[PDB]
RNA sequence: GUCGACGUACUUCAUAGGAUCA
RNA sequence: UUUUU
């Protein structure tokens, strides 16, 4: 009901955006702030969301990625619970978007981007060049 | 005593031994031909595979390895070397294409679940 | 016409051929009439064929079948020079040579053709030299009852009825007796023989018919099991009851050991999948039937075309129904010439590489390469005379087909200038050793 | 002069790799 | 096909 052909008529500001594990790496690599970078790209308030699978995925990374773990635990970033055994974040992220059509997916993996692309009405955010880019979001 | 003489001989053999590996190790060090090093590497991977010297990776070990690969994406064509070869028509050649594909299949392995 | 078993010594292939009987044999058949009254013999061949094509006498028994048992017995007589033995018709030199070679591989004879202590020890049994060696090594971990049953079954012949000689019922009985192992014909035999032990005497006949089992052979297998257990108990220290033959299931550890004891007697009949040696010539696909997967026996005489040496799985083996790829190496009892001019091998059981090297170490069928070098593989040197290293064992005897086994960590000691392998080492044992010298 | 060298502008040849299925 | 301590 939220989808008009390929146009999602439910996703409206402020946006709820799921943070993928690799998104944080390139956000750090490009010196782009998570909260403001999304604000600049979309010109709207963004509510970043980190699920348990990505959060567990981050902790397994090791001491090298301590900064990303610290940023992931910033109080502004809300947490999303998981009711599934598997810890694979890509499978978790694909699952949630299918259930409810309100989430932006912020990621940089080519494989996960293709799977989300096949799902209709899912805006897909990525970090490239110097700042964030949003692909399938007409209100921009 | 004469046992001291036995000690010197045992040391002498050990010293003569260490030199032999040093001479052989020095000579193999200088040879850095791709074909020669490629043949040695292939034979080594067979021996380790055949003798199973390497321990089996636990599911948790594979997950950690997969996590780092997703975190970094180090084995795609966006790397400096891969991008340099691709953009300048050096990958049309067979040999440098094999190295690129070797890199890509290795990345795919770590992506497997 | 008579169906004779012809044994081709060159390739070890057994063939059954229908050919003309000898004149004496025909005369003997004609003699069956005339025992109770004047009689007639109607021959279905012309006198022209008889006078020309029929041999006067059939070839003596000695010149047609293996002589390894006889050589061992005569060597136990201290008849060292079998060639000068006054035979009625001396056996062929080639047959004698392979008999000596087979005995040497089994450890019966030393390199100078004298009887070893094992050779004397095998001659005390009523079995072929191969089957003795199986019983010889069975002492470990109470495996003796299983080896006796296996040995008796093979010594007497197969109590199984084949599909050609005869469907759901047949496979149902087969399913029950293959449960011990999915890669062994031998353990299928052991399953039946030991299963019979729990059958009460009254139901034994119903069991044999229900399972397509030849009645006569199993009864002799029972009888021959008692005689073996009698000779061993009597000569090891004797009344044996039917209770003595009752035995429980082998443990997983035992089953692996039985494969090793079985391989002890058939060290010379190990076959390797051809794709392992010559992947170009033997291209195996997932569509290829298991029955059509080529194998190469050890010590096979090399031909210009390697396909001439190929050996395929027999239709009767359980492996044809295995459903996955067959094991890397296989033990076979004998080779039969199929109707398609394809050699078929009667499998015994699968053997892994490292155990196979262990057993062949005591035989003349294993040689060691030079120490390996590289990451992980490093020749640890305790002293000028002893070291720890990885070597590649070569299996098989350069005119034959030998192949290299997986590398195995060994302990070597320098003896009279030559490095001699003392003992094998596990991967953990070598790794701890590499650590110890570092500390 | 179907001339040599250089400069300039273009054309062209070297791309498939793994898994499954028949 | 036979057959053996
Ligand atoms: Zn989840």
């Amino acid at each position: 009901s939220a989808l008009f052909f390929q146009y999602n008529q439910a996703i409206k500001p402020p946006y709820q955006v799921l943070i993928d594990t690799n998104f944080i790496n390139f956000s750090i690599q490009k010196k782009v702030d998570i909260v403001r970078g999304m604000m600049d790209c979309l010109l709207a308030k963004c509510n970043p969301l980190i699920t348990d699978c990505v959060m567990a995925e981050l902790e397994k990374l090791g001491p090298k990625y301590r900064i990303a773990l610290k940023l992931a635990r910033d109080p502004r970033i809300k947490r999303l619970s998981c009711s599934h055994k598997g810890t694979y974040a890509d499978d978790c992220l694909v699952h949630r978007v299918l259930q409810h059509k309100c989430y932006i997916v912020a990621t940089n993996d080519a494989g996960l981007k293709q799977r989300i692309r096949k799902i209709p009405g899912i805006p897909l955010m990525s970090v490239g060049g110097h700042a964030y880019v949003i692909e399938k979001l007409p209100d921009v | 005593p004469e046992e001291m003489r036995k000690r010197t001989t045992e040391m002498r053999l050990m010293r003569e031994l260490m030199f032999r590996e040093e001479r052989k190790a020095r000579r193999l060090k200088k040879i850095k031909s791709k074909t020669y090093r490629k043949i040695k590497k292939k034979e080594l991977m067979k021996n380790r595979e055949l003798a199973a010297v390497s321990s089996d990776e636990d599911n948790e070990d594979h997950d950690i390895a997969r996590a780092k690969e997703r975190m970094t994406l180090k084995h795609k064509t966006n790397s400096k070397w891969a991008k340099d070869m691709i953009k300048h028509g050096m990958t049309n050649d067979a040999e440098t294409r094999e190295e690129m594909e070797e890199m890509l299949r290795q990345g795919e392995r770590l992506k497997a679940k | 016409r008579s169906k004779e078993r012809k044994y081709n010594e060159s390739n070890g292939v057994q063939s059954f051929e229908v050919g003309w009987v000898s004149k004496a044999s025909a005369n003997q058949r004609s003699g069956r009439a005339g025992r109770t009254g004047p009689g007639h013999c109607y021959r279905l061949y012309s006198s022209a064929v008889f006078e020309h094509d029929f041999e006067q006498f059939s070839k003596p028994e000695i010149l047609r079948m293996p002589v390894e048992s006889i050589v061992l017995q005569m060597k136990s007589m201290a008849i060292h020079n079998i060639i000068n033995f006054p035979f009625p018709t001396p056996p062929d030199r080639v047959a004698l040579s392979k008999a000596i070679q087979l005995l040497q591989y089994l450890g019966a004879l030393d390199n100078k053709e004298m009887i070893t202590e094992d050779g004397k020890k095998m001659s005390l049994f009523p079995l072929s030299p191969r089957f003795s060696k199986m019983l010889l090594v069975s002492d470990e971990k109470a495996c003796l009852p299983y080896i006796v049953a296996i040995v008796s079954a093979l010594s007497v012949g197969d109590p199984f009825i084949n599909e050609f000689e005869l469907r759901s019922k047949f496979y149902k009985s087969r399913s029950q007796f293959s449960k011990l192992d999915k890669f062994s014909d031998v353990f299928r035999l052991l399953s039946v023989v030991s299963a019979m032990d729990y059958v009460p005497k009254e139901q034994k006949e119903i069991f044999m018919k229900k399972n397509f089992l030849r009645g006569k052979l199993m009864e002799e297998i029972v009888k021959l099991r008692k005689q073996l257990m009698y000779i061993i108990k009597s000569n090891t220290s004797v009344v044996i009851r039917n209770e003595d033959l009752k035995s429980d299931i082998p443990s997983v550890i035992q089953i692996k050991l039985l494969k090793q004891m079985i391989c002890a007697g058939f060290v010379d009949h190990v076959a390797v999948r051809a794709d392992v040696l010559f992947p170009d010539d033997a291209k195996i696909t997932n569509r290829t039937s298991i029955i059509n997967i080529p194998y190469i026996p050890v010590l096979a005489t090399r031909t210009p075309n390697i396909e001439d040496c190929f050996v395929y799985i027999h239709p009767t083996s359980i492996l044809n129904n295995l459903g996955e790829m067959p094991p890397k190496y296989m033990l076979y009892y004998s080779l039969h010439l199929g109707g398609n001019n394809k050699t078929r091998m009667n499998t015994l059981c699968d053997i892994a590489s490292t155990p196979l090297a262990n057993i062949a170490r005591k035989g003349l069928l294993l040689t060691y390469s030079k120490p390996l070098t590289g990451q992980g593989l490093k020749t640890v040197n305790l002293s000028p005379t002893e070291r720890y290293c990885y070597v590649v064992p070569r299996f098989g005897s350069d005119l034959k087909i030998g192949w290299d086994l997986n590398p195995i960590a060994v302990h070597q000691k320098k003896q009279k200038g030559q490095w001699t392998v003392i003992k094998f080492i596990t991967r953990k044992g070598f790794q701890t050793i590499t650590g110890e010298e570092k500390e």
